[PDB]
C-alpha cells in the first residue's frame, strides 16, 4: 500500500561532512548568459551550480571574469547569488534502458512514463575513433525507398546528409528510414533541434504506431528551450549512439535540423562577444559540426576488443548519421549547407519542382550521390539498380522531346517509354517501407522489360498487384531473397517464371 | 527599494537601485511622478538594471525616482475582460470606466509540458475554395497568413473571423498588434454592431505606440487566453501581425548592448520566437484555435523572420503579389500553400487527389507560360494547348468575392461548401466545364455561377 | 571594461617598485588615504569638471593628502591624472594589498558563526586553515544569527562549510529528489 | 492503456514522497532550533577543525 | 515615420466637441496625408520604401516604363492599391468604375499573353479591344483637372 | 481506476501524519550526529497542526 | 622560462610571460600536464602572447604553467617519414611505434632567394601519354586537378607516387589538408595494397582538428619534401584539397578578430597562398612539383579563392565522367585540360604541332558526332569520314595500363617516354595507321605494340 | 572606455620626465604593425631601425605612441 517509510532509510546514509567549494558571485544577467566573479580554478566545459538546482557551463574564462551559458531556466537568477564549481564535465546516462524513451538535452524523462534505470553515463563531448582504428564502410543500411536504397545506398558508419528547402520530405524520409530498422537489428536515435513540442509529438506517435518506437531513443531540445540545451542536444544524442558501437553493436542517429543547431551556436556566441565572420557565425562553426559528425563511423574489430576488454570478440561496431539540413530557395552556397555538404559521405537532394509534379519521395537522382557506392549494396539490388540508372539518365537528356514523340526516331522513341516508366517507378507512399525482395521484384520487372505493355499510368497498380501475388504464391522465394540479398541463377529463373505466370491470370 | 533614473536612450532606460534591492528580470518598476512603467530587461551590475518603458520619455529625466514592484507586469484576466479593449499594462482604453477583475496574472509564463500537449484533427470548414481545397484548417490548430504589403492578410483574416468566430459557441481574443489605428476602429465598431462583441476580448498597440508597447502586447493577449483554456474552454486567438514583435526586439536590440546577426536581426530571434509561439497551444485542460498574420519583408520568403516562423504553424496559407498584380483574390498560392490535414487518412481520397490534381495542372502551366511568350501559343502540342486552357480556368475558378471585400470589390459576398469546392475543381480537371469562356471562372462563388456567367 | 583590467597596469606598477624600494607598508596607507578622498561627495564633484586642466586635478589631490604621499606616491597621482583614470583609485587601492599579501604569505579569513564566540575558537582553526593554505590567518570573525548551529569560513575561493544551514540544504534536495 | 494506471498510481505516490519530505526537513529545523547549545556549538565547530 | 503618419486621421464628433470646450458640436475633423518616397531602379526591397508601404492605407505606384510609353500619369493599376475602396467615393463614379482596377490589371496580363497566338475566341478579341480604350482614356495633361 | 485511487489515497493521507515526527528526528540527529530525543518531545506532540 | 593562462576563449588561448622571457611569433608552447601546443599568432604586449591551441582546449583552467620551446613547430624529416602516417606536430598517428628521425625542421621559412631559382623550364615526365602530351608537367610546377569523385583521382596519384620514385629516383609527400577520417583509412589500405606506400610520407590533418591544424598541414607536409629536394631530388607533393586550406586560414582570421574582406575572406588571403606556393619550386639542387586538387565556390571563377589559387597554376588537369564511360580510365579531358608549357618557345615546334594536331582532330570530331546524330554518317565527306576515323584511333590511343590498375585491367603496366609518345601520336596524325583497327590502339602503351596487338 | 598602448606594468614615472627623442621601445607586434613607446622626434612618414637590420615607417603618431 504505502512506499515513503521505506525510502527515508536510504537518505539518511548520505555523507554530511563538509567538502571544500570554489566559488563565485554573479555579477550580470542577461540574455541567458551569467557573469561571475571569482571562480579561479573553474575548467572551460565545466558544470557551474547555482541556487534553486539549476546548473551551467562555463564557456569565457577571461582573466576577470567567467562567461557562463544556463543549461534551463536563468529569469530566476540575480546579482549577488552565489554560484558553485561542481569538479564535473557535462555527463548523460546511456544505456538500452534509453530505447522507447523520450528525453531531454540532458538525458532527463520527458514522456512521463517513470525514471530510467542507466547502468552508466558517459561524456557528450569525445574524440571520433582515430584513422588506424576504422574498418571500410561494405555493409547495407536499408531505407525502403527504391530511389534512395537503388541509386544513393547508405551503409553501416556512413554519414548521408538529407538536404533541401522547406516543406518537401525531409522528415518523411528520415523517419520512414527509422521505421525500417525495427527488424534489421540496428538500434536508432532520432534528435530533435528547435522543433515544437506537438511536432516532436506526431512523429513519436507515428513511431509507436508503426512498432520503431521500442528500438528507438528520442532525445528532445524544443524551440522554447535554452540555446545552451539545443547546442548540446546532437552531442548528447550521439553519446547515446556511440554506447552500441563501441560493444560492437550497429546504431542510426538523425539530427532533424543541423540548421538550428548552428543558429543556436552563433546566439550564445555573438552574446558572449566573439568575433563574427559571415552570416555572422563565430569563426568555428566549421569545427562545431565536423566534430559531431565524424564520430559517426564504422569501427574494426581490435578496437571493440580493446574497449570491451576482450568480452565482445570478432564484431565491428558502427553509428551511421542521416543530418537534416533545410535550404532557402534552393541555394545550396550558403555558408552552413557548404560546411557540411564538404563533411559528408553523400547528399541526397530533395526538389520542390518535382515533389509539386507528384514525384512524392522528390529525390533528384541527377545530383545526389553516394562515395560509398555499390559497396552499401546486397548482390541482388547492385546488380538491377545498374540499368535503372541508364535509363533515368536517358529520360533527363531526351523529356521535351516527349511532345514530338511521334516524330522522334524508333529507337530513341523506345528509350523515352522506359525512361517515363522507370520514373513513374521510383513513386512511393509513406511510412510504406519496402524490403530487399520486394524491392527486387519492382526493379527486376523494369529492368528486364516486363512494362513495355503496361500504361504510364499503370505501372503503380502494376507493382502493388504484383508484390501482393508474390507475397501468397511465391512466399518461400521472398523469405530466401530476405535473407542476405543474394543473387543466382535459380533465382533469376524463379522471379521471372512468377512474373510471367502473373500476367497469364492477374 | 527606490531607484534613480541614471542613463535615458531613445526607448530604453538605466534605473539603479541599493545593491540588496536589485529586482528581478521581467520585473516592472513605476517612475515617480510621471506615469511610466519599464521592464527590467538586463541586470548590468553595481544595483543597476536595464529597462524598456511602456510609454514616452520626452518627460522623463535623470535623477527621477523608480519604484520597485516586486512582480511582473500583471494584467486583468478572465470574464470581466470580455467586451473591452485594453492596452500592453491590461489599463481599459475605451470610455466604459474600470473592468470588474477577480484576479491578475503575469503576462511571462512558462510553456505547457511535453506531456500536456494534445493532439486533434478535427476538419475545421472556412468556406473558402482556395483554402478549404489546399490547407484544409483543424479546430485547435495553428494557422499563418504569410504574406508581403497589400495582397490581403487583414482581409483574409476578417472573412475567417465572420466565417468562424461569429459561430464559434466560445470566446474570442483579438490581439492587434502593430495594426494600424483605423483598421482597430472599423473592427471595434463592426463587433459592436455585430452584436459580437460580447464573447471577443480586444487588446490593441498600434504603430503610434513605443517599442515596449509593441513588444509585450502579444504576451498580453496571450495570458488572456490562457486564463480561458485553463477553466476547459475551447477559445480562438486571432493576431493582427506577429511579426511587429520581431521587429519591436530589432528596433531595441542594439540599445541593450547586443551585436547584431544576419540580415540585421536581434541575435535571440529564433528563441524570442520560440518563447511565444510555444505558448500558444491547444493542451489537454482546454483547446486554443490560432490565425495569426506573418508580414514578409519584401515579398521575400527566405528573410530570417517569415522563414523562422514556418515551424511553428499546422498549416501555412501564402498569399502571392503576382496573383494579386492579376486582380486575382483570394492571391492564395495553392503551390506554396500547405497543410497537416493534407492526409487522405484524415479527410479522405476524393479530396486529396483534387487537391494534387489541381497543384499537378498549375505546376505544369507554370513552365509552358514562358514558352508561349517566345515563339507562339500554335508551336505547343495539343496536350499542352488543352492544359493551358484548363489551367487559366482553374486559376480563376480559386477567386471567391468575399463579403468583407464588397467595399472593394462592388459585387455581393459568397460563401462555398467544401463539396462545392470539390466538385467544381473535378469537373474542370475532368473537361466538363471546356465550353466555357475563360472570363466566366473570375470571382463566382460556385461553379454553377461560371455557368450563368457564361451567358452574360 | 572591469575595472580590475583597468587598475592591474597601474597597481602592478606601485607594487614593483615598492617592493624594489622596501615600502610595501608606506604605499598601503599612501594608496587607501587616496582612495578614500575621491570617494568624497565634494571631491567627487570637483574631479567631474571641464574647466580643470590633468595636472590641477592630480595637484589638488597630492594638497589634500599631503604628506600621506612620498615622492614617488605624488608621482604616480601624475601619472594616474594625466591617463584621466582618478574614478579608479579605490580599485587601484584594492588590488595592490592583493599582490602584497600573495608576497607575504597571508590571508584575510572572514569565519561566521552562529551564536558563540571565544579566543581558543578562532585559533583552533587558524592552525589547520593555515597548514592547509600554507599562508599565516588573519581571521575576521563575526556574527550570522541566521545559522542554526555552525560556521562558515570563506578564504579566497574557498568556502568551507560546516553549518547546519548547509546539512538542511543537502537533506531538503535528498528527500525532494 | 494498460501501462498508464501504473505510472499514474507511482507518479501520484511519488510527489506525496516529495511532500513528505518538505515536511520532515521543517520538522528538523524545528527540533534543532530548540536543541543547539555550547556543548553541541563546540562539537560542530571541533568536529569541523579536523576536517 | 509611424509617429508621424498615425497623426493623419479622421476624430469623431465626440473628440472636437470636448477639446473645443463644446465651442464646436456635430462636427468631425480630419487630416489626409500624401507622403512621397523614391526609390532606386524600382527596388522596393530598400529598409525605408519597406517601412512606409506597410504604415499607409494605400499606395499609388509610378512606372517608368508607361512615363516613356506616352502614359504620362504613369500609374500602375495593377501595383497601386486602396484600402478604403468604394467608402472614399461619390454615388456616380462608385457604380460606374465597377472593379474597372480588377479590370484594367487583367487586360494588360490578356495583352502579353495573345501576342504570338492564332486567331481567338469572340470573348478574349472584345476584352483585348475593352482593354485598349480605357488605357488610353485614363492618360491626362498636367494642369488639367476634371469635375 | 481514477475512481479507485482515490479511495486508497484518502487512507495514506492521514496514515503519513502518524510517522512524519520519526523522519524529523532521526533526520536531526544525522545533522547533528548525536541523540535529540531530549529536545523531541513536544515538537512531535504540537507540529501536526499544519500537515 | 615559463608562463601562465590567463584566458581561455574557445580555441584562442592568452599566456602571460615574464618581460625577459615573452616568446616569439609562431613559437611552439607546451602547457604542464596535458598533451596540448599552442602556436603563438600576436605578441598584445605587457607580457602577455595570443596563441592558437593545436588540440581540444576542453579541461583547460587559467593559472596552468606554460614552458617555451625556443623555436616553431618542428617535424621529423628524411627517410624514416617514408610509409608512416603523421599528424600537424608530426606524431605518429598510425600504431607503429616512435619514428626513427635522425633530424627535425621548424615547419616555417623564407621562400627560396631570386639567386636560387633553376635556369630554364625543364619537363617532369611523368610516363603518362595523355598527360605528357597536352598537360605537360614543368619540374618545380604546380598542377591543379579538377573533377568529381569516383574518376580515377585517387589511382592517379598512385601511378605518380610509383614513377617518380622508380623512373626519377624521388619521393613523394602527401598533404591531407581537412581529410576525412573514412577516406584517409581508404587511402592508407589502398597504397599498401598497391605496394606504392614506402615510397610516399603521409600527413593528415583531419576534419574533426581545430583550425590553427588544418592551417598549418601544409606546412609540416612541405618540410618534409623540403628535406628531400635539398638531398638532391625531383619530389612530388600532393596536398588533398587547396581550397580547404584557404578555409582554415579563413577561420584562424576570424578567432583572431581581424577585419574580414571581399566575399568574407581573410585580409592576408594572397599572403597566405604566396607564403606557401612560393616555396614550390625548381632550385639548384632539387625540384618539388605538386598536383593539388581545386574546388570552385558556387560553380564561380571569379570567387576570391579559385582567383588567387589560378594565379599559381602552371596546369589544370581535368577529369571526365564522360570519357570514363567511353572506357578511358586516365580520364583526362584532351579538350577542357591546359598546360602554360604548351608553347613552342619551351617544348620546341614538334611536341607542340603533334599536341595540337591531336586537339584539333579531337575538335572536329565532336562537332562531326553532333553531325551524324542530328542528320546522319551519310552526310559527311570523304576527309570528314578519314578524321572520324583518325579520331577515333586517337581517342584510344590515349588511353594506358598503369602499374597500379592491373587488379582492374587484368594486364601489365607501362611507363611510355616523352620521344616514344610523340613519335607515336605524329605518325597517327600523319595516317601512317590508317590500316590497323581503333581496338588494336586501345590499352598498349607505345606505339608498336599497336602495331602487335593488330597482327592478332 | 578601455586601456591604451602607454598603460602598461613597467611604463613607471617614478621620475615624471622626458629624455631621448630619437629612441623608443617596442610595446607589441601583430600581422606586420608595431606599436612603438618614446620616439618624440619621429616624423610622419620616416624610416625607423630596428635590430637585426630591419626598417619600419612611421604612420600613426598619438600622443602616447607610434603606429609603424
Ligand atoms: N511519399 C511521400 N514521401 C514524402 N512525403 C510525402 C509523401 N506522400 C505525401 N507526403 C507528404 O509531404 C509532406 C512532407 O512533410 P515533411 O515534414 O516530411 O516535410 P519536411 O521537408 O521535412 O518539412 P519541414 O521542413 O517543415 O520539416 C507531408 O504532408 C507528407 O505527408
Ligand atoms: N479579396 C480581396 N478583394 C478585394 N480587394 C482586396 C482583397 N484582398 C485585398 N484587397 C485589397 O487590398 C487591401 C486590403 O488587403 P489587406 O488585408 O490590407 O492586405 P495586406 O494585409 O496583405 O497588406 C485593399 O486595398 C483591397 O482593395
Ligand atoms: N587507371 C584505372 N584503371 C582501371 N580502373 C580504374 C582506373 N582509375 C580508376 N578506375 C576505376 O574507377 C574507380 C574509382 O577510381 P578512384 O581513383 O578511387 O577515384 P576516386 O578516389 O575519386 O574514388 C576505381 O575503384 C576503379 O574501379
Ligand atoms: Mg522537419
Ligand atoms: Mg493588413
Amino acid at each position: 500500500s504505502e512506499i515513503s517509510e521505506i525510502i527515508k532509510g536510504r537518505i539518511e546514509k548520505l555523507d554530511v561532512a563538509s567538502q571544500a567549494r570554489n566559488e563565485g558571485t554573479i555579477v550580470s544577467v542577461s540574455d541567458g548568459i551569467v557573469r561571475i566573479y571569482g571562480l579561479a580554478d573553474v575548467m572551460y566545459g565545466e558544470m557551474i551550480e547555482f541556487p534553486g538546482g539549476v546548473y551551467g557551463m562555463a564557456l569565457n574564462l577571461e582573466q576577470d571574469s567567467v562567461g557562463a551559458v544556463v543549461l534551463g531556466e536563468y529569469q530566476g537568477l540575480a546579482e549577488g547569488m552565489n554560484a558553485k564549481c561542481t569538479g564535473r564535465i557535462l555527463e548523460v546516462p546511456v544505456g538500452p534502458e534509453l530505447l522507447g524513451r523520450v528525453v531531454d538535452a540532458l538525458g532527463n524523462p520527458i514522456d512521463g512514463k517513470g525514471p530510467i534505470d542507466a547502468k552508466a553515463t558517459d561524456a557528450v563531448e569525445k574524440v571520433a575513433p582515430g584513422v588506424i582504428w576504422r574498418k571500410s564502410v561494405d555493409q547495407p543500411v536499408q531505407t525502403g525507398y527504391k530511389s534512395v536504397d537503388a541509386m544513393i545506398p547508405v551503409g553501416r558508419g556512413q554519414r548521408e546528409l538529407i538536404i533541401g528547402d522547406r516543406q518537401i520530405g525531409k522528415t518523411a524520409l528520415a523517419v520512414d528510414a527509422i521505421i525500417n530498422q525495427k527488424d534489421s537489428g540496428i538500434k536508432c536515435v532520432y534528435v530533435a533541434i528547435g522543433q515544437k513540442q506537438s511536432t516532436i509529438a506526431n512523429v513519436v506517435r507515428k513511431l509507436e504506431e508503426n512498432g520503431a518506437l521500442a528500438n528507438t531513443i528520442v532525445v528532445a531540445a524544443s524551440a522554447s528551450e535554452s540555446a545552451a540545451l539545443q547546442y548540446l542536444a546532437p552531442y548528447s544524442g550521439c553519446t547515446m549512439g556511440e554506447y552500441f558501437r563501441d560493444r560492437g553493436e550497429d546504431a542510426l542517429i538523425v539530427y532533424d535540423d543541423l540548421s538550428k543547431q548552428a543558429v543556436a551556436y552563433r546566439q550564445i556566441s555573438l552574446l558572449l562577444r566573439r568575433p563574427p565572420g559571415r552570416e555572422a557565425y563565430p569563426g568555428d562553426v566549421f569545427y562545431l559540426h565536423s566534430r559531431l559528425l565524424e564520430r559517426a563511423s564504422r569501427v574494426s574489430e581490435e578496437y571493440v576488443e580493446k574497449f570491451t576488454n576482450g568480452a565482445v570478440t570478432g564484431k565491428t561496431g558502427s553509428l551511421t548519421a542521416l543530418p537534416i539540413i533545410e535550404t532557402q530557395a534552393g541555394d545550396v552556397s550558403a555558408f552552413v549547407p557548404t560546411n557540411v555538404i564538404s563533411i559528408t559521405d553523400g547528399q541526397i537532394f530533395l526538389e520542390s519542382a518535382m515533389f509539386n509534379s507528384g514525384i512524392r519521395p522528390a529525390v533528384n537522382a541527377g545530383i545526389s550521390v553516394s562515395r560509398v557506392g555499390g559497396a552499401a549494396q546486397t548482390k541482388i539490388i547492385k546488380k538491377l539498380s545498374g540499368g535503372i540508372r541508364t535509363a533515368l539518365a536517358q529520360y533527363r537528356e531526351l523529356a521535351a522531346f516527349a511532345q514530338f514523340a511521334s516524330d522522334l526516331d524508333e529507337a530513341t522513341r523506345k528509350q523515352l517509354e522506359h525512361g517515363q516508366r522507370v520514373t513513374e517507378l521510383m513513386k512511393q507512399k509513406q511510412y510504406a517501407p519496402m524490403s530487399i525482395a520486394e524491392m527486387s521484384l519492382s526493379l527486376y520487372a523494369a529492368e528486364r522489360g516486363f512494362l513495355q505493355d503496361v500504361e504510364i499510368a499503370k505501372v503503380g497498380s502494376f507493382e502493388q498487384a504484383l508484390i501482393s501475388y508474390f507475397q501468397r504464391e511465391h512466399a518461400a522465394l521472398l523469405a530466401k531473397i530476405n535473407e542476405k540479398g543474394d543473387f543466382n541463377d535459380e533465382i533469376d529463373a524463379g522471379i521471372k517464371a512468377g512474373i510471367e505466370k502473373f500476367k497469364a491470370t492477374q | 527599494s527606490s531607484g534613480r533614473i541614471v542613463q535615458i536612450i531613445g526607448a530604453v532606460i538605466d534605473v539603479e537601485f541599493p545593491r540588496d534591492a536589485v529586482p528581478s528580470i521581467y520585473e516592472a518598476l513605476k517612475v515617480q511622478g510621471v506615469e511610466t512603467t519599464l521592464e527590467v530587461q538586463q541586470q548590468l551590475g553595481d544595483g543597476v538594471v536595464r529597462s524598456i518603458a511602456m510609454g514616452s520619455t520626452e518627460g522623463l529625466k535623470r535623477g527621477l525616482n523608480v519604484d520597485s514592484t516586486g512582480a511582473a507586469i500583471s494584467v486583468p484576466v478572465g470574464k470581466a475582460t470580455l467586451g473591452r479593449i485594453m492596452d500592453v499594462l491590461g489599463n481599459p482604453i475605451d470610455e466604459a470606466g474600470p473592468i470588474g477583475e477577480e484576479e491578475r496574472w503575469g503576462i511571462h509564463r512558462e510553456a505547457p509540458s511535453y506531456a500536456d500537449q494534445a493532439g486533434g484533427n478535427e476538419l475545421l470548414e472556412t468556406g473558402i475554395k482556395v483554402i478549404d481545397l489546399v490547407c484544409p484548417f483543424a479546430k485547435g490548430g495553428k494557422v499563418g497568413l504569410f504574406g508581403g504589403a497589400g495582397v490581403g492578410k487583414t482581409v483574409n483574416m476578417m472573412e475567417l473571423i465572420r466565417n468562424i468566430a461569429i459561430e464559434h459557441s466560445g470566446y474570442s481574443v483579438f490581439a492587434g498588434v502593430g495594426e494600424r489605428t483605423r483598421e482597430g476602429n472599423d473592427f471595434y465598431h463592426e463587433m459592436k454592431d455585430s452584436n459580437v462583441l460580447d464573447k471577443v476580448a480586444l487588446v490593441y498597440g498600434q504603430m503610434n505606440e513605443p517599442p515596449g508597447n509593441r513588444l509585450r502586447v502579444a504576451l498580453t493577449g496571450l495570458t488572456m487566453a490562457e486564463k480561458f483554456r485553463d477553466e476547459g474552454r475551447d477559445v480562438l486567438l486571432f493576431i493582427d501581425n506577429i511579426y511587429r514583435y520581431t521587429l519591436a526586439g530589432t528596433e531595441v536590440s542594439a540599445l541593450l548592448g547586443r551585436m547584431p546577426s544576419a540580415v540585421g536581426y536581434q541575435p535571440t530571434l529564433a528563441e524570442e520566437m520560440g518563447v511565444l509561439q510555444e505558448r500558444i497551444t491547444s493542451t489537454k485542460k482546454g483547446s486554443i484555435t490560432s490565425i495569426q498574420a506573418v508580414y514578409v519583408p519584401a515579398d521575400d520568403l527566405t528573410d530570417p523572420s517569415p522563414a523562422t516562423t514556418f515551424a511553428h504553424l499546422d498549416a501555412t496559407v501564402v498569399l502571392s503579389r503576382d496573383i494579386a498584380s492579376l486582380g486575382i483574390y483570394p492571391a492564395v498560392d495553392p503551390l506554396d500553400s500547405t497543410s497537416r490535414q493534407l492526409d487522405p487518412l484524415v479527410i479522405g481520397q476524393d479530396h486529396y487527389d483534387t487537391a494534387r490534381g489541381v497543384q499537378y495542372v498549375l505546376q505544369r502551366y507554370k513552365e509552358l507560360k514562358d514558352i508561349i511568350a517566345i515563339l507562339g501559343m500554335d508551336e505547343l502540342s495539343e496536350a499542352d494547348k488543352l492544359l493551358v486552357a484548363r489551367a487559366r480556368k482553374i486559376q480563376r475558378f480559386l477567386s471567391q468575392p468575399f463579403f468583407v471585400a464588397e467595399v472593394f470589390t462592388g459585387s455581393p459576398g459568397k460563401y462555398v461548401s467544401l463539396k462545392d469546392t470539390i466538385a467544381g475543381f473535378k469537373g474542370i480537371l475532368n473537361g466538363d466545364y471546356d465550353h466555357l469562356p475563360e472570363q466566366a471562372f473570375y470571382m463566382v462563388g460556385g461553379i454553377e455561377e461560371a455557368v450563368e456567367k457564361a451567358k452574360k | 571594461a572591469e575595472l580590475t583590467t583597468l587598475a592591474r597596469p597601474y597597481a602592478k606598477a606601485a607594487f614593483e617598485y615598492a617592493q624594489a624600494h622596501q615600502q610595501l607598508a608606506d604605499w598601503s596607507a599612501a594608496l587607501g588615504v587616496l582612495a578614500a578622498v575621491s570617494q568624497d561627495d565634494t571631491v567627487r564633484q570637483l574631479l567631474k569638471e571641464p574647466q580643470l586642466t590633468s595636472s590641477a586635478k592630480a595637484q589638488s589631490l597630492i594638497d589634500v593628502c599631503g604628506d600621506k604621499l612620498n615622492a614617488p606616491a605624488q608621482n604616480f597621482v601624475r601619472t594616474v591624472a594625466e591617463n584621466k583614470r582618478l574614478e579608479l583609485l579605490p580599485t587601484i587601492a584594492e588590488m595592490y594589498e592583493q599582490l602584497k599579501a600573495e608576497q607575504e604569505k597571508s590571508v584575510e579569513v572572514e569565519v561566521t558563526s552562529a551564536f558563540t564566540l571565544s579566543k581558543e575558537q578562532q585559533d583552533k582553526l587558524a592552525k589547520a586553515l593555515s597548514a592547509r593554505l600554507s599562508r599565516e590567518v588573519r581571521l575576521h570573525a563575526s556574527e550570522d544569527a541566521s545559522l542554526i548551529g555552525g560556521v562558515i569560513i570563506r578564504a579566497g575561493d574557498l568556502v568551507i562549510d560546516g553549518s547546519v544551514r548547509g546539512k538542511l540544504a543537502k537533506l531538503a534536495e535528498a528527500l525532494k529528489s | 492503456a494498460q501501462a498508464e494506471i501504473e505510472q499514474e498510481l507511482n507518479s501520484v505516490k511519488d510527489a506525496l514522497r516529495a511532500q513528505v519530505g518538505a515536511l520532515a526537513v521543517t520538522g528538523a529545523e524545528k527540533i534543532l532550533g530548540a536543541s543547539i547549545d555550547a556543548n553541541a556549538h563546540e562539537q560542530l565547530v571541533s568536529k569541523l577543525a579536523a576536517e
